RNA sequence: GGAGAGGUA
């Protein structure tokens, strides 16, 4: 039995930990994603791997809301992303974001 | 409490729309300084915005008129 | 904010755009004093601070000093967040080559410079020459010499030819070129000779070279002369805490490629020989490759252990890369873990949470009650409250959970159903109790399942939960329209031994006054819970316009189905609950419920049910005794005498009077027949044992016995269990499939000895690692499937078409598999049927059939419905809404703004793991005989022959309705003719399916023509008997005096001329085939129709895979391409020619067909375009390319859907359909008209259509299209958003060629929005993205 | 942080 609300963070991807040792949260699996596209459900999936794992800022202002008692979110993009971009990056290719 | 939503869905034959008027509800209820329409049990906001929806004294179209009236008086606000 | 992602080749100079300093020491970390180096690998001046607007040296500290730089350090003091964004870039003291463009197979720079791999290989690294301009001399543009060789030709040749060695001869030669220019001498070239082979490999190439052009890259970039550096934070140095410091490898090649640069720096600086320098630069080559992708070349490298490192090339794939790790599923907070017990005391709707759990899942909630209410005056003292939990946070908790779902997630979660909603209700326990009817969603039992709790943060996604996932709305499977929720095991058993009858038990006889005066009389102990009685009973019928009409009777039931009633809703006609109410009856009981009273009697009912189930079953006390395995009392003789029978075949082949083979063969059949008896014996001593008296003499009555009791019902094990536990166990099977000729005798009430036990362990360990292997197999199955039907949504209301497919029951031959009313279950119609009665409009044409529709289809007996299906909806980027029908989920029409590949594709990936890895027509009912394309003669006993390949007899009962199909072979005889009535079991035809005759058609003389024995023939006169008997020789039989002739026989007449087929103006001369037997003799009488000569003749989860990624067959049934004669031409180069000539059009099409092919027709005959040419698998691109598409669909759908209801599995068409759409999306163009299409790009289809489409509106003329067919692993890739592709399989090479053509990916699909992180626009995110198209548009 | 071994569903 275990539970986790928030903890410490991975440093490479801010993510957090895994296993017990450490106080780690869950893993949402790829195939549950897949489940939750499968419904109608959008804005579940959106918050679940925007604002509750790995957009930083977006973590603390939903922390900061949620202890005022007022529901919401800031999405943001994921820190992961920016990982992959300057990794692929680090090779010859060019990759960016357009307008 | 709910159990269902299956007469809140024939209100609102979309069962996905459903659920943003009802948020936009909740979210008016819950930050904003605005009232339930129904009488409340000790029950939270998402279940009474359900509520409100299942009686069809709110739904999608009566919410945008409602916001624009009060938009107007709002204009009208300032003199 | 962005919109789009755009990828390219970089510059060098955009490279040192990027970078913010030079990097130049291999050197780290002091392992003194943990300061970084002074430029080194990591740095403070390149990347930036290591404390939060801290500047190194310590001058300054302080967030007033933002901005400026120390005056000895340099470094920027600001955030240390720059240390993750800021990118070094190394210099190359040697120009060195990309790997990825090199050996990418195919190499981009191997076909654009257009050299054999292999030099440009031997070149690249320093053991060749090769020459640059290389003009005024022997020599041309870029011939490859050995060192000796340009150490002899600029011997000879000391002019100024220049022959370089290495990465920069390769970039000069490369920048040397025009790109255009070369396009155009190339297709001036492609114009012809020759279109063999040349036309692809000149194709390519143009596609290249035109790729260059229309994007902005140079080809010269593919030779990197500055090579960029991970920034230091995203490969952090991690402590090991022993005083060292963890692998890091990438680091560890960084050192090493610095290494190399500045060795070979410092040995161009002091001018050493040649070979130095060319050897460091080898080393350097190689360096730079194991840093971009190490393994690719020939030796990968390791720093112990043997294990090679991570290149970057390495981050990005396979499970472990980022893409499939942390980019598509992360882990999450706000979750837990915990095993799972069952607490059947739960409303459908809510599930058990421990204290703990639950105290720490919703933590913020509970500090900010707590400071709403005053109680803590900031978030330590919360934190402090809550940490020693005062006994006042636990009612706040309570006040809390009210209405807040949280989320139960399983482990391997398959369907859609594998996460689902719930309320929670806190317990004084450590394991999450659920509720028992949902195991049968989740497929989990109750031995030690783990399952994962998450918590939903904002307000939508409450309300998501609670109108999408909330239990009690997922009731239907999206499968099929059958509930989930059956009542499982247990509460099946109560409810069958509650709803019964023993022939004389307490009470018989009496009347009651309703259903609750049976229930108090029962409780009180006078009756017995069941026993035959009279009782009035009030049911209640809603056959008016939505009115209950009640209505009393006076029914004859037993007290058990009395108290039953009691709970059912009210409009349910009695007789649902009469009957012994297996499993199967309580399903049917839940649907009729359901598609009667909505939703909520439904969920409200089910869990009745559940209740009084229970109660009952505990009542009942059904245990399981060893006495309760009853032997049958014959088992012994029949054994015996099986062994006796055995005994005597054995002593036969003792004295050589049978084969080995034969007495095997017996020996097993006299087993099975032995075993079959054993177990009818056993079943009927078993299910009927119990006689007892009527209050008179003696009856006999349905067995109590618990084991059949359990069986019968349904609960749990069908009865092959009970077989093998009373009966003999069959015969076992040794490993290599090989059926043992000795079976088990022994059942397990009795014991086994050793040798069975043997034999029974072998059984059992190969049906474990089958398992395994079959589960690990359909994952990959189902991952494949869901990634080529993730982009499409049903994104429109209504296409506006009429094409369909013809819905029809099918046949196999013998019974039918599945009616109509199955297969058009929910599905728009296409043309409006007409009834029977023709002209009789039964259904309009757009109208859904339901279940009303489909009864009045059955009572009035229709035939072929056309219903619109999914596979060919006109809407682009998406299905309309109509097209697919109904939503199967919940009884009515898909919403607008639905992802439904996503539920089709794991719909069918779901029972992957349930399956298994590796004469004389008979006719037998009484009605009409059909036969459709007869082509046929009467013989000389009066029946009908058949000439024609394609009949097929259809029996029709006296309604008009089909019911029985069969294949009717070609030269069948058959009794009947045409719209006969045949008997029940009459053999209506017969024929020879093991030797081919060589039917004539009419009678006649029979003239041997070009039939001469010595070198065209052979004159096998046959031996046993004497009659005349010649054999052709075949092409290959024959020698060179026969070849060219062609035997023959023309049917004559008296007169000797060649009598004429009737009708038609073609003399009547059938070519005789090589190795044909004749036994008549020259110009001999025979009638028509007769033997002219004689000429002798997996179904596992690999079947689907094959099937969905459209293999070509082992055995290809090659078809009949076009319509027309047919005529052979040269023979025997190790195959035949086939030429085919039309009636008037041109006859190009010649093909190789190899010798064992037993082609069925002539050269005479006829044949239009799709009937078969030999026999075998029919390939499905062959079969699209000319059947058109309404073929390969419907073909896919039968073959898949047999292998699934094989196995009992039920799946609706729907969910195929929809992959097959998917699957055939790409074009191909072959007139491009007033279009732009090249002749030979495939096109995605959906550009075509509307390019085609929008231009006739003008005065143009549209380009014509073939569609192709691909497997999705190949589908899936080419697709137009490479994103998609990236995350997919095979990383490296979708990124390389997307990377040279520059694309532009425009975020679209379900997936690629997950991976931004953005809403998708599937769910409710559909309205966000429609007004965001609308608004910025 | 990465490897190796064992275990549960
Ligand atoms: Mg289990
Ligand atoms: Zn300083
Ligand atoms: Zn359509």
């Amino acid at each position: 039995m275990h539970a986790r609300s928030t903890g410490s963070y991975s440093l490479v991807t801010q993510q957090p930990l895994g296993g017990k040792a450490q106080f780690g949260g869950q893993r949402f699996g790829e195939m549950e994603v897949w489940a939750l596209e499968a419904y109608g459900a959008a804005y579940t999936l959106q918050e679940m791997l925007t604002v509750k794992s790995d957009d930083v800022n977006g973590r603390t202002k939903m922390y900061k809301n949620i202890v005022d008692g007022n529901h919401q979110m800031e999405p943001g993009m994921p820190e992961s992303f920016n990982v992959l971009l300057k990794e692929i990056r680090s090779l010859g290719i060019n990759i960016e974001l357009e307008d | 409490a709910r159990v269902t939503v299956q007469d809140a869905v024939e209100k609102i034959g979309n069962r996905f729309d459903l659920v943003l008027v009802a948020a936009r509800r909740a979210r008016q209820m819950q930050v904003g300084g605005k009232d339930p329409l129904v009488p409340e049990e000790n029950d939270k906001t998402t279940v009474i915005a359900l509520r409100e929806i299942e009686e069809g004294l709110i739904n999608n179209q009566i919410l945008d008129v409602r916001e624009r009236q009060e938009q107007q008086e709002q204009e009208a606000a300032e003199l | 904010e962005f919109d789009a992602i755009k990828i390219a080749l970089a510059s060098p100079d955009m490279i040192r755009s990027w970078s913010f300093g030079e990097v130049k020491k291999p050197e780290t970390i002091n392992y003194r004093t943990f300061k970084p180096e002074r430029d080194g690998l990591f740095c403070a001046r390149i990347f930036g601070p290591v404390k939060d607007y801290e500047c190194l040296c310590g001058k300054y500290k302080r967030l007033k000093h933002r901005g400026v730089i120390c005056e000895k350090c340099g470094v920027e003091v600001t955030q240390t967040k720059v240390r993750r964004e800021r990118m070094g870039h190394i210099e190359l003291a040697s120009p060195t080559a990309h790997i990825w463009f090199l050996k990418s197979l195919p190499s981009r720079i191997g076909l654009l410079l257009d050299m054999p791999l292999r030099d440009i290989e031997r070149v690249l690294y320093f053991e060749s020459y090769v020459v640059i301009e290389g003009g005024m001399t022997n020599l041309e543009r870029q011939q490859i010499l050995t060192e000796e060789q340009y150490l002899d030709a600029l011997e000879e040749f000391g002019d100024e030819f220049d022959a370089k060695m290495g990465a920069e001869a390769i970039q000069a030669l490369l920048k040397s070129m025009d790109l255009e220019q070369e396009c155009e001498q190339l297709r001036e070239e492609l114009n012809e000779t020759n279109s063999e082979t040349k036309r692809k490999k000149l194709t390519k190439r143009i596609k290249l070279l035109e790729a260059f052009v229309q994007s902005g890259n140079k080809p010269e970039w593919m030779i990197l002369t500055v090579l960029p550096v991970l920034p230091p934070d995203l490969r952090p140095l991690v402590p090991l805490d022993g005083g060292r410091f963890a692998t890091s490898d990438l680091n560890d090649l960084y050192r090493r490629v610095i290494n190399r640069n500045n060795r070979l720096k410092r040995l161009l600086d002091l001018a050493a020989p040649d070979i130095i320098v060319r050897n460091e630069k080898r080393m350097l080559q190689e360096a730079v490759d194991a840093l971009l992708d190490n393994g690719r070349r020939g030796r990968a490298i390791t720093g112990s252990n043997k294990r090679p490192l991570k290149s970057l090339a390495d981050m990005i794939k396979g499970k472990q890369g980022r893409f499939r790790q942390n980019l598509l599923g992360k882990r999450v907070d706000y979750s837990g873990r915990s095993v799972i017990t069952v607490g059947p005391y739960l409303r459908l709707h809510q599930c058990g949470l421990p204290k703990k759990m639950a105290l720490e899942l919703f933590k913020p909630f509970i500090y900010g009650k707590l400071e709403l209410r005053g109680l803590a005056t900031t978030i330590k003292a919360a934190k402090k409250m809550v940490e020693r939990e005062e006994a006042v946070v636990w009612d706040i908790l309570d006040e809390v959970i009210r209405e807040h779902p949280v989320l139960l997630n399983r482990a391997p979660t398959l369907h859609r159903l594998g996460i689902q909603a719930f309320e929670p209700v806190l317990i004084e326990g450590k394991a999450i109790q659920l509720h028992p009817l949902v195991c049968a969603a989740y497929n989990a039992d109750f031995d030690g399942d783990q399952m994962a709790v998450h918590v939903p943060l904002t307000l939508e996604a409450q309300l998501e939960a609670r109108a999408l996932m909330m239990s009690t709305n997922n009731i239907l499977s999206p499968a099929n329209g059958e509930p989930i929720i059956v009542p499982s095991q247990d509460v099946v058993l109560g409810l069958y031994y509650m709803t019964r009858d023993c022939v004389n038990a307490k009470g018989e006889g009496m009347v009651l006054t309703g259903p609750k005066e049976a229930e108090r009389l029962y409780r009180s102990g006078l009756a017995s819970l069941h026993a035959r009685v009279k009782v009035r009973i009030t049911e209640y019928e809603k056959d008016a316009n939505g009115e209950l009409v009640a209505k009393t009777s006076l029914k004859d039931t037993t007290v058990g189905r009395a108290i039953l009633w009691m709970i059912v809703p009210k409009g349910l006609p009695y007789s649902i609950v009469n009957q012994a109410l297996g499993k199967k009856a309580i399903s049917k009981m839940l649907n009729t419920c359901y598609r009667i009273l909505g939703l909520k009697p439904t969920v409200i009912f089910a869990d009745q049910i559940m209740y009084t189930g229970f109660a009952y079953a505990a009542r009942s006390g059904a245990s399981v005794g060893i006495d309760d395995m009853v032997i049958p009392e014959k088992k012994h003789e029949i054994i015996s005498e099986a062994e006796a029978e055995v005994a005597e075949i054995q002593e036969q082949f003792q004295s050589g009077l049978v084969t080995a083979g034969e007495r095997y063969n017996k020996v097993i059949d006299i087993w099975a027949a032995a075993n079959d008896r054993v177990s009818k014996a056993m079943m009927d001593n078993l299910q009927t044992e119990t006689v007892i008296n009527r209050d008179g003499q003696e009856e006999k009555q349905v067995s109590f016995n618990s084991i059949y009791m359990m069986a019968d019902s349904g609960a749990r094990g069908s009865a092959a269990q009970i077989r093998q536990l009373a009966g003999m166990r069959g015969l076992m099977a040794k490993p290599d499939g090989s059926i043992i000729e000795t079976p088990i005798t022994a059942n397990f009430r009795e014991g086994l000895n050793v040798l069975q036990y043997f034999i029974s362990t072998h059984g059992a360990r190969k049906g474990l690692a089958d398992t395994a292997l079959k589960t690990a197999n359909s994952g990959y199955l189902t991952r494949r499937l869901v990634d080529v039907a993730q982009d499409l949504v049903v994104t429109e209301d209504d296409c506006g078409t009429h094409e369909g497919i013809m819905m029809t029951p099918v046949i196999e031959g013998g019974d039918v598999k599945e009616p109509l009313r199955d297969r058009v279950l929910g599905r728009v119609t296409a043309e409006d049927v007409l009834k029977p009665g023709t002209a009789d409009i039964l259904v309009p044409r757009n109208t859904l059939l339901h279940e009303q529709w489909c009864d009045l289809l059955e009572e009035n007996s229709v035939d072929a419905v056309k219903v619109r299906s999914v596979v060919s909806c006109d809407t682009d980027f998406g299905v309309c809404a109509h097209c697919y029908g109904r939503d199967l989920a919940r009884g009515h029409i898909i919403n607008k703004g639905e992802a439904i590949g996503v539920i089709a594709a794991q719909s069918i990936g779901e029972p992957g793991t349930q399956l298994t890895m590796r004469s004389s027509i008979q006719v037998k009912n009484k009605g009409s005989i059909k036969l459709s394309n007869v082509k046929s003669v009467v013989n000389s006993s009066g029946k009908l022959v058949i000439t024609s390949r394609n009949t097929e007899l259809k029996l029709i009962d006296e309604f008009g309705r089909t019911k029985e199909s069969y294949k009717v072979p070609y030269g069948a005889v058959l009794a009947k003719g045409d719209g006969e009535q045949v008997a029940g079991g009459e053999t209506v035809a017969n024929w020879d399916p093991h030797t081919m005759p060589v039917i004539t058609e009419v009678s006649g003389f029979v003239r041997f023509t070009d039939m001469i024995d010595g070198q065209t023939i052979t004159r096998q006169t046959d031996e046993l008997t004497g009659l005349s008997s010649l054999v052709v020789l075949d092409s290959a039989e024959r020698t060179a005096g026969g070849k060219d002739l062609r035997p023959a026989l023309k049917i004559v007449d008296a007169q000797g001329n060649d009598v004429l087929i009737p009708g038609t103006d073609m003399p009547a001369q059938y070519f005789l085939p090589g190795k044909a037997i004749v036994q008549l003799e020259d110009g001999v009488q025979i009638s028509s129709g007769d033997t002219l000569a004689r000429i002798p003749q997996t179904g596992g989860l690999p079947r689907v895979a094959d099937l969905f990624e459209a293999r070509r067959p082992k055995e290809p049934a090659i078809l009949a391409e076009i319509s027309g004669i047919v005529s052979f031409g040269k023979e025997t180069k190790g195959k035949r020619r086939l030429v085919i000539t039309p009636v008037d059009g041109s006859d190009p099409y010649e093909e190789m067909i190899p010798k064992w092919r037993q082609l069925n027709v002539f050269e005479g005959e006829r044949v239009e375009r799709g009937d078969v040419i030999s026999d075998g698998p029919e390939a499905p691109h062959d079969i699209l390319r000319l059947r058109g598409v309404h073929a390969v669909t419907r073909y896919i759908v039968n073959e898949v859907q047999d292998v699934y209801r094989l196995q009992g599995v039920k799946i609706n068409d729907k969910h195929i359909e929809v992959i097959v759409r998917q699957m055939l999306r790409k074009a191909t163009i072959v007139n491009a008209g007033s279009s732009d299409f090249l002749e030979g790009e495939q096109v995605e289809y959906s550009r075509v259509k509307i390019a085609n489409r929008e231009l006739e509106a003008n005065g143009k003329v549209g380009a014509t299209y073939s569609r192709d067919l691909l497997g999705i692993t190949k589908a899936s890739l080419a697709t137009e958003s490479f994103i998609s592709a990236a995350s997919f399989q095979e990383t490296t090479r979708v990124l390389t060629e997307a990377a040279v053509a520059g694309k532009r990916d425009e975020l679209r699909g379900l997936k690629e929005n997950v991976i931004v992180g953005r809403l998708i626009p599937a769910g409710t995110g559909y309205a966000y993205h429609q007004d965001r198209m609308r608004r910025r548009a």
